RNA sequence: GUCUCGAGCCCUAGACAGCCGGGAGGUGAGCUUAGAAGCAGCUACCCUCUAAGAAAAGCGUAACAGCUUACCGGCCGAGGU
């Protein structure tokens, strides 16, 4: 689990709020 | 329209040639409100949606000129 | 290992020993595919090529048969187009197709003819300053069109100067 | 060439490869120079936009242009190095 994925799925679930495998990710939390 | 980044430089500074060697032989010298000015000037050249921003690329070129800052 | 090919519903594939026949609209190829201990057999409407071993050499042309099989699928169907330019420089070459055989004329200002015979089911049409070779078995196609792009062979003189020639223009 | 055994690293949060798409602005960096604009040479090698994108890795031009490399995205899908 790279770090700097985790890094990027928590900068995506910030812009839901206020890769595609790493938006499907992000869309699932 | 509006004239390149080189030639805005050397019109509020007095000096037309560079340096032999950047940052290490300073020339040139501005201030923040000469460079406050510049900002206001170049608005569909550069990709900066704020004025804070827009200032970092006319630095992004001082700096490796000989330009201090005070 | 197993490879399971799924065949298309315009191609129906017939197989008796080691023989592949396959049949469509645009033609039909017979192909022999023989190598130690692979089996090629038509499961209703799948092709499976399988073998007990896994090695290297078994391997290899597991995938090279089914390369071949899928051709002919593609070939039955759709079929292979080359296309090829007749270049020129000073000598008006003379490309015609006379029986089953293209025969180039006055090449490099030859006074006998350059030929060479077409293989099997393929066709070979011009029009103009243009060649296009074509047909279901890409084994009998693939080798027409170099045939012709072979048979304005220069060894004697430079290649660079002596440009003359009959070149592979599209590949598919 | 092929067989066998071990080690490290990467991979379904999609690896290796291939193909498609993107490969952006400040600015053609500065000095040198008639000119040099990634790419003759010297020094620096900075920050915006952004999912990427070098003060340019390789060709290419008199110099541009032009072609890709880095780098990011997509298609694909299982091992790969
Ligand atoms: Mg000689």
């Amino acid at each position: 689990i790279p770090e700097w994925k985790q890094e990027e799925v928590d900068a995506i679930v910030e812009m839901i709020e206020s890769r595609n495998t790493l938006l499907e990710r992000a869309l699932d939390d | 329209g509006v004239p390149p980044t080189a030639e805005l430089i050397k019109d509020e500074a007095g000096f037309e040639t560079g340096s032999g060697e950047p940052q290490e032989d300073f020339v040139a010298d501005l201030s923040v409100d000469q460079v406050k000015q510049i900002a206001e000037q170049k608005h569909p050249d550069l990709l900066s949606y704020d004025l804070t921003n827009a200032a970092k690329e006319v630095v992004g070129t001082c700096t490796s000129l000989g330009v201090t800052i005070e | 290992p197993r490879v399971e090919l799924e065949i298309p519903e315009d191609v129906d594939a017939e197989q008796d020993h080691l023989d592949i026949t396959v049949e469509g609209d645009n033609g039909s190829v017979t192909r022999r595919l023989w190598y130690p201990d692979i089996d090629v057999s038509v499961d209703g409407d799948t092709v499976v090529i399988e073998s007990d071993e896994d090695n290297a050499k078994t391997m290899s042309t597991i995938g090279t048969f089914q390369s071949h099989i899928e051709n002919m699928f593609h070939g039955v169907t759709e079929g292979w187009e080359y296309g090829m330019e007749v270049f020129y420089s000073h000598f008006p070459m003379q490309v015609n197709v006379e029986g089953d055989e293209v025969v180039i004329e006055n090449f490099l200002g030859e006074k006998a003819p350059r030929r060479t015979t077409i293989h099997g089911d393929t066709d070979v049409e011009i029009d103009g300053e243009e060649l296009t070779v074509s047909g279901p078995d890409i084994e009998a196609v693939g080798q027409t069109a170099a045939d012709i792009e072979q048979l304005t062979r220069i060894n004697d003189k430079d290649v660079r100067v002596f440009q003359d020639g009959v070149y592979i223009t599209r590949k598919p």
